[PDB]
């Protein structure tokens, strides 16, 4: 306002609010490994 | 007068006996945790 000394301050604006939705999807990967490989392949294939 | 006389079944279901001579008894088995097993032989000998 830059209110004066004798002005009878009236209402001032108020910030309006907007809500934004983030649907939070998912992302899927399905690799297939042979069980024979996971036992014979000293590199940890599980964690790789 | 015949609903009273159900037969008697054997305690375990039995099967035909098959031979268990395997050539595993005379051959050499080796405990291997890998994709394969290699042996190193000598197809020739030295010289004198």
């Amino acid at each position: 306002g830059w209110a004066s000394e004798t002005a009878a301050l009236s209402e001032t604006a108020t910030p309006q609010i907007d809500r934004i939705t983030i649907p939070l999807h998912e992302l899927a990967a399905m690799p297939k490994a042979s069980q024979r490989l996971l036992d014979d392949s000293a590199f940890d294939i599980e964690t790789w | 007068g015949g609903y009273l006389v159900d037969p008697q079944t054997s305690e375990t279901i039995r099967g035909v006996l098959r031979s268990t001579a395997s050539l595993r008894q005379i051959a050499s088995v080796v405990n291997v945790e890998a994709t394969s097993f290699d042996v190193l032989v000598d197809k020739t000998d030295m010289g004198s």
